[PDB]
């Protein structure tokens, strides 16, 4: 898929500055 | 693992716990995935043979009317309650409903929505009046393993989850065979159609279905492919079940650290054409705080 898809979107992956 | 929770756990017999459950005898299974297509990232592979003790694993993933009880019995606030928002398909947001900015990377269409959580699955304005029998979701791996806890219970592992999802059957491709619709009938709860832009709703749902729907596998479980993925008791890696060890390959029970913990089954958002994980071999994960609007979990218990 253009990285590994994703199907759990996680708590701590929102978190950017 | 060890949890901290503020109820007491409620004494219960062996008949009132393995109520709506299967009994799984101990016994061999082939464990795993060896698809050409699948993601290395995932580590389905290796196929290998699993040794399980006997165990009992529920026929339903936990419905709402479920796990309302526990909550009313216990005063138990889900994690997606403390955290204030959880994660919602973009499909399924109201017009108009407050949603925060937070872009999850690779996957714009999930929204955090501020007051999404168990009981009202979309936000604001949402509710669970129609839904007793759909799967709980909003649901993290802490609120899991707190109803399971109280209810006399535990997570399955993987090999648990996916022994019992294969219903019996050597190294098929889906719980009931190797054909995603045998004689043209839907078996399970996925997308159709262009994702994430259109679901047909061909198979009868485009957001959860009640926990009974469609056919049961040769165990005797429903919706252990597509609906909600389901919370294990693992930690997740790609690589810890490749060693070949008594650890690996009899009552396996995951890498003894982590950062996520496995979930299993695919969901109704799941595709051919993006993820490809409603395989009874797939295998992702979540961290255990997280919470989403395509995600529940089954419980599993000694007999
Ligand atoms: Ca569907
Ligand atoms: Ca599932
Ligand atoms: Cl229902
Ligand atoms: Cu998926």
């Amino acid at each position: 898929x253009a990285t590994t898809p994703l199907c759990g979107p996680s708590r701590a992956s929102i978190l950017s500055g | 693992h060890m949890p901290s929770f503020d109820f007491d756990i409620p004494r219960r017999s062996p008949q009132e716990i393995a109520k709506g459950m299967v009994a799984i005898p101990g016994g061999t299974f082939r464990m795993g995935g060896e698809d050409p297509d699948a993601f290395p990232e995932d580590g389905e592979g290796p196929v290998r043979t699993v040794r399980l003790s006997p165990f009992l694993i529920d026929r339903y993933a936990v419905s709402n009317r479920q796990f309302a009880a526990f909550v009313k019995a216990t005063g138990y606030v889900t994690d997606a309650e403390r955290y204030g928002w959880s994660f919602v398909f973009h499909a399924h947001v109201a017009p108009g409903t407050p949603v925060m900015d937070a872009v999850v990377p690779e996957a714009p269409w999930w929204v955090a929505v501020p007051g999404a959580y168990w009981k009202a699955p979309e936000g604001p304005g949402s509710s669970i009046t129609d839904r007793p029998n759909h799967p709980v979701v909003h649901v993290s791996w802490n609120d899991a393993v707190a109803y399971a806890t109280w209810a006399g219970k535990r997570l399955p592992t993987e090999a648990e989850w996916e022994m019992a999802a294969r219903g019996g059957l050597d190294q098929a491709r889906y719980p009931w065979g190797n054909e995603l619709t045998p004689r043209g009938r839907h078996r399970c709860n996925i997308w159709q159609g262009t994702f994430p832009v259109h679901d047909t709703g061909e198979d009868g749902y485009t957001g959860t279905a009640p926990v009974n729907a469609f056919a049961p596998n040769g165990y005797g479980l429903y919706n252990v492919a597509g609906n909600v993925w389901e919370w294990c008791a693992d930690w997740w890696s790609a690589d810890w079940h490749a060693t070949e060890s008594p650890a690996t390959r009899i009552d396996p029970r995951g890498p003894e650290t982590g950062t996520a913990r496995v979930t299993k089954g695919g969901s109704f958002l799941c595709h051919e054409s993006y993820c490809n994980r409603y395989r009874v071999a797939a295998r992702t994960c979540n961290t255990p705080d997280s919470s989403a609007a395509h995600t529940g979990f089954r419980c599993a218990a000694d007999p």
